[PDB]
């Protein structure tokens, strides 16, 4: 699995820039391709979405009328079209594969990311910094604007970690599950509107910022971001 | 060769202890009557909990 | 359980019996199949459930009269003019599936439904 | 209908459009089963017209823009009554028989009866490739074996009127070959209820026009089943 | 040589005498199943289905040559598995859910990996140690499988290595059916000999042989207890055997039935014995009364497959009419 | 005429709806043949409904709660005419389409599934109803012209001839198969005779009426048989009773349900 992409950088302000996603190593034609950006000092916010078969396309309400997503299966590539970005469009973007069937793990693999800098459920994370010692049980919480338990038992909250040097990663999908290359220490739970992530025994590789995504109703929204200091 | 092997197989199979068929069937009847309530196809589930409709 | 063979001179007479039990004789299209020494396994006679349809192999067309007694559960094959080149162990092939007019594998090398046989030798 | 469930009813439909692609392929290519014996020559039949511990041996061939399967049942066991059911809803059954060895001719007749009277092979027509007719020709030209030994009824049997001998053919070999063919058509006319007919054929190892024979035969089966579907026949 | 057959006959007489000496409730009612789903999309003959361990997912093997994974609630194509041997006669769903096994006329048993990191269902191992067609394959664990073939052999394979840890060679005909026990320590089979056999999976030897039938055997499944099983036959009857008693218990036939059984599956509680038949429809036998508890008459051709969830919620049947109906109660 | 006409319409509609429901339920028959059969069944349903509604509104006009409204009088009559012409020209082409399906299956037995499929079947159905509605709304609401009731004159013969040739050129094959069978060892006469004579007897009267109305408006009999136009239409309306019964209700799949 390898999602590598680029495209951003230097362009005349107020202009257009096309973001791609050079997917490699997986059955691209069966996966759903999202997009996510990150405020340079703040948390994430959704960008766009193209589904399997290029039939369903949802957008970010802030820029719904003017962003342009696209995809090209027979070359296992992806594209995203920016037009006349404002000064708020200074952020660094992500590429996401996802697939939806019974038992699947959407947002399982998050790409490496690329920068683009030119000069509704709401998630609240009032917690932004917590001191903790290795080997001690710690928890981080995220709060929503309404319920997320849908009629089919799901919970539609994706826990995350952004390790202090690289891209995000899935710790728990749908509030209770676990990713592929992830230890068994991690665990989480939901109350109905507020959530929490539990790490049984901290170690060196569990430092950074933990995020929260919902997926129950569009648009997708993240929390503030709780940085952990050891 | 096949005759000797067959003879040995029947000899080995004839030494197995055997319980009366009454107990052998009573076990199955008891197992059925001890797990019926959790068998939806025998006693149907309520429609709300029925997930096929 | 084929039974009823023995010595006989060319042109003699014999009777072949097949005691059957455990598999409801009166339902299956019984057979008679022959394995002469040094030769393969080839069918000779045939009979339906009611004794209506009968078939011979030509080499046995004029002499061997098949019969069948569903009441006593026994299959017969009457010998009348045994020629010297009709010596063999007489197997008793039974049809695979009940209530059917098709018999597939009654001449197989290893077939489940078949008697031990009866060696019949003609001088 | 949730966002992930909405994509669950979407990939299912992209798989629908893949199963509606293979239906066109599946119903536009006709299957055939090949049956025979050790010396029948079906191996030679395949080796001649395929080129123009594996349980089942496949064969690909097409004639006049129609694709045909032919499943030669290979490294299986002597018995037959459990892997023969798998070949229902098949277009036809090719049943090669060697008629130049009268010892096994009646066994081949029994096999033909079994295929013909089979409960699942009752809607299945048969293409009898009566094989190696020339061997049966020298079996009587240099007459040493009396066919009446295993066939007393051949004594008072005469050549059928509709016989069409190949140019330069002795009448006696015509008698013999049409005799065997008639034994192979008697089982056909005995039962079948018209829903499937038997198709006699005079084939050999080097018969280099078998493909058209399967082609014509299969066209006949499908034409006749539609004509019965239209109560025109 | 003659003395050998004499001793064999004496031992068989001893076995029969021992079995003879060994031998010594509200009805279920008219069960109806109003086909809460109807799972279309198979292009050809359907021959085998197997439930997932989650009582939701389901694979069906059809003789087009494709395994199809469906979501039993919302009727979705979760996966599409094309094959190379169109003549599929068995299918299995591994308990972990990562693997599924299919086998058919070709002597191979192919292992298919579902939960892969690249996305597409792909092969894991091809098992090639047979000389006859494979008719029933079942996953023991993630790395073990049990296969019953046409040549008179059952087997236990190590999936990682690809070699038979043990071969089971006591039969005399084509082995049709195969059922792993609840504890995955034993399995039973029927082998077109009117002789069903019990086997031990570790030692590698046939423990018992049961000879109640008068024709071939088509389907076999353990009672959910693991101390019994039932066999389906072409002689138009089903029979119930007990492992410890080593005998026959009941026969499942009525005078109006002329055609043979091809697929047997028990109930999760074992009280309902579903059975597929030649006459274009299923039947459900209360496995302790041998009566016709009901009929799943919804198919236009011969039923070929049958299975019940691990939760007892539903049962799925598929005839060669290319449809895999899913059945459940009401109220 | 007035009551038996409505009775025939309703009994025809009942069988047409039964056929449509049976095909929609037993979806294992989702083939171009059965799509064409069901579409003929519902076009016959349209024939039944339009013909019955003609007389129903005519009778209900006696209790004329709605005003006479001469504009509405010339509108509603034209509209009910449009429907009983659209239904005619759909049923016609659908009998033709069934015949051509029969013929392509017989003469292209190994290529029918590579010629005709559900895409082309539904496309032809849509094109046929498009032609029907267009030609009806043009032939009426735009009344007698040189082309109208003259091009329609060519159109009924040209189909029954193309109806007849196909079902005659497949009794010839059916006979040819009988000699082949018996050489190595009838009903098609009945099939052709029904499928042609029933259609001819049911449809011919109205069309000879509409052939005379354009060339022979002067005789004591060439106008006497015109007075039996109601009998002509009642003979037509028996088609929705007979045709689906003889085309469907013959396969074992339909006979089961």
């Amino acid at each position: 699995v390898q999602l590598v992409e680029s495209g951003g950088g230097l362009v005349q302000p107020g202009g257009s820039r096309k973001l791609s996603c050079s997917a490699s190593g997986f059955a691209f034609s069966s996966f759903g391709m999202h997009w996510v950006r990150q405020a340079p000092e703040k948390g994430l916010e959704w960008v766009a979405y193209i589904s399997s078969g290029s039939g369903t396309i949802y957008y970010a309400d802030t820029v719904k009328g003017r962003f342009t997503i696209s995809r090209d299966d027979p070359k296992n590539t992806l594209f995203l079209q920016m037009t006349s970005l404002r000064s708020e469009d200074t952020a660094m973007y992500y590429c996401v594969r996802s697939i939806y069937y019974y038992g699947s793990s959407p947002f399982d693999f998050w790409g490496q990311g690329t920068t683009l800098t030119v000069s509704d459920i709401v998630m609240t994370q009032a917690t932004s910094s917590v001191p903790v010692t290795p080997g001690e049980s710690v928890s981080i919480s995220c709060r929503s604007s309404k319920s997320l338990l849908h009629s089919n038992g799901n919970t539609y909250l994706y826990w995350f970690l952004q390790r202090p040097g690289q891209s995000p990663q899935l710790l728990i999908y749908r509030m209770s599950n676990l990713a592929s290359g992830v230890p068994d220490r991690f665990s989480g739970s939901g109350s109905g509107t507020a959530f929490t992530l539990t790490i049984s025994r901290l170690e060196a590789e569990d430092v950074g910022v933990y995020y929260c995504m919902q997926h129950l109703e569009y648009p997708l929204t993240f929390g503030a971001g709780t940085k952990l200091e050891l | 060769a096949q005759a000797r092997k067959l003879v040995e197989q029947l000899k080995m199979e004839a030494n197995i202890d055997r319980i009366k068929v009454s107990k052998a069937a009573a076990d199955l009847m008891a197992y059925c009557e001890a797990h019926a309530k959790e068998d939806p196809l025998l006693t149907p589930v309520p429609a709300s909990e029925n997930p096929f409709r | 359980q084929e039974s009823g063979g023995g010595l006989v001179q060319p042109g003699g007479s014999l009777r072949l019996s097949c005691a059957a039990s455990g598999f409801t004789f009166s339902n299956y299209k019984m057979n008679w199949v022959r394995q002469a020494p040094g030769k393969g396994l080839e069918w000779v006679s045939d009979i339906s459930q009611s004794g209506a349809s009968i078939s011979y192999t030509g080499s046995v067309k004029g002499r061997f009269t098949i019969s069948r007694d569903n009441a006593k559960n026994t299959l017969y094959l009457q010998m009348n003019s045994l020629k010297p080149e009709d010596t063999a162990v007489y197997y008793c092939a039974r049809c695979p599936a009940p209530f059917t007019r098709d018999c597939f594998d009654v001449t197989s090398t290893t077939y489940a439904y078949r008697g031990q046989g009866t060696q019949v030798t003609v001088s | 209908l949730s966002a992930e469930d909405k994509a669950a009813v979407e990939r299912s439909k992209m798989i629908e459009k893949q199963l509606q692609k293979d239906k066109q392929v599946y119903r536009a290519t006709h299957r055939l089963l090949l049956l025979g014996a050790d010396n029948s020559g079906k191996s030679t039949i395949v080796k001649q017209m395929r080129i123009y511990t594996s349980g089942i041996f496949e064969t690909k061939f097409q004639v006049d823009k129609v694709n045909f399967h032919m499943f030669d049942v290979g490294a299986q066991r002597d018995e037959r009554r459990k892997w023969i059911q798998c070949f229902n809803d098949v277009t036809a059954i090719i049943f090669v028989v060697d008629s130049s060895d009268y010892n096994r001719l009646q066994e081949a007749l029994n096999d033909f009866k079994s295929i013909w009277n089979n409960r699942w092979l009752r809607t299945i027509s048969v293409i009898l490739f009566l094989n190696k007719q020339d061997l049966l020709a020298e079996k009587v030209l240099a007459g040493k074996s009396k066919i009446e030994d295993y066939f007393p009824e051949f004594a008072r049997y005469t050549t059928p009127e509709d016989a069409t001998p190949e140019p330069g053919e002795d009448p006696r070999v015509t008698r013999a070959k049409y005799f065997i063919r008639d034994e192979f058509l008697r089982i056909s006319t005995a039962s079948g209820d018209g829903r499937h007919y038997c198709y006699p054929h005079f084939t050999c190892s080097v018969d280099t026009e078998n493909a058209r024979r399967i082609f014509n035969d299969c066209r006949d089966i499908i034409q006749r089943m539609h004509l019965r579907q239209y109560e025109l026949l | 040589l003659d003395q050998l057959r004499q001793e064999a006959e004496q031992l068989k007489n001893q076995i029969r005498d021992a079995r003879k000496a060994c031998a010594d409730i509200d009805p279920v009612g008219r069960i109806q199943m109003r086909t809460r789903r109807t799972l279309r999309g198979h292009l050809a003959k359907i021959y085998a289905m197997h439930w997932g361990t989650d009582s939701r997912l389901l694979v069906s093997a059809s003789q087009d040559g494709k395994l199809i994974i469906w979501d039993s609630y919302t009727t979705n194509k979760v996966h599409a598995i094309p094959l190379r041997s169109s003549w599929v006669m068995t299918c299995a769903y591994a308990p972990s859910g990562n693997y599924v096994a299919c086998g058919g006329l070709d002597n191979i048993c192919s292992i298919y990996n579902l939960k892969t990191r690249e996305g597409n269902v792909r092969v894991s191992r091809e098992l090639a140690g047979h000389t006859g067609y494979l008719s029933c394959c079942r996953f023991l664990d993630d790395n073990q499988i049990v296969t019953s073939s046409g040549d008179t052999t059952c087997a236990l394979w190590d999936i990682e290595t690809g070699q038979q840890t043990t071969t089971f060679t006591g039969h005399t005909g084509d082995v049709m059916s195969l059922s792993l026990a609840p504890d995955t320590r034993l399995f039973v089979s029927g082998a077109c000999d009117a002789s069903a056999k019990l086997w031990d999976v570790r030692e590698g030897m046939c423990r018992q042989t049961f000879t109640g039938h008068e024709s071939d055997i088509n389907a076999i499944c353990f009672f959910p207890n693991g101390n019994a099983f039932a066999t389906g036959s072409d002689d138009a009857t089903c029979r119930l055997f007990d492992l410890r008693a080593d005998q026959e218990l009941m026969t499942y036939s009525h005078d109006n039935i002329i055609c043979g059984i091809t697929s047997v599956s028990f109930s999760k509680s074992g009280r309902l014995l579903l059975a597929g038949y030649d006459d274009f429809n299923c039947n459900v036998w209360d496995a302790l009364k041998a009566d016709r508890a009901g009929v799943l008459a919804g198919h236009d051709n011969r039923v070929s497959c049958l299975g019940v969830t691990d939760d007892g919620m539903a049962v799925a049947t598929g005839s060669w009419d290319s449809f895999l109906k899913i059945w459940n109660g009401s109220s | 005429s007035d009551g038996l006409f409505l009775s025939l319409g309703l009994v025809s509609l009942v069988e047409n709806a039964l056929v449509v429901a049976t095909i929609a339920k037993n979806r294992n028959l989702h083939s171009p043949m059965y799509c064409f059969i069901c579409c003929l069944a519902l076009s016959d349903l349209l024939v039944s409904g339009s013909n019955v509604l003609e007389t129903a509104v005519i009778l209900l006009l006696e209790a004329g709660a709605l005003v006479a409204r001469a504009a509405v009088l010339q509108q509603l009559d034209n509209v009910i005419d449009v429907i009983t012409c659209s239904s005619m020209l759909s049923s016609l082409c659908f009998l033709g389409a069934i015949a051509v399906d029969r013929y392509i299956s017989i003469f292209y037995a190994l290529r029918y599934h590579s010629i005709v499929t559900l895409p082309r079947a539904r496309r032809a159905v849509a094109a046929i109803w498009v032609a029907s509605v267009v030609f009806s709304t043009l032939f009426i609401a735009y009344y007698d012209h040189v082309a109208v009731l003259l091009c329609l004159v060519v159109f009924f013969l040209a189909m029954l001839v193309l109806m007849a040739v196909l079902y005659v050129h497949m009794l010839a094959r059916a006979c040819q198969h009988a000699q082949g069978i018996a050489r190595l060892h009838l009903k098609g006469a009945v099939t052709l005779t029904i499928l042609l004579g029933i259609f001819f007897l049911c449809w011919g009267p109205f069309f000879l009426h509409l052939t005379l109305i354009v060339l022979c408006p002067e005789h004591p009999t060439c106008g006497c048989i015109f007075k039996n136009f109601n009998l002509f239409l009642a003979l037509i309306i028996c088609n929705a009773i007979i045709d689906p019964l003889i085309y469907a209700f013959h396969s074992q799949e339909l006979r089961r349900t």
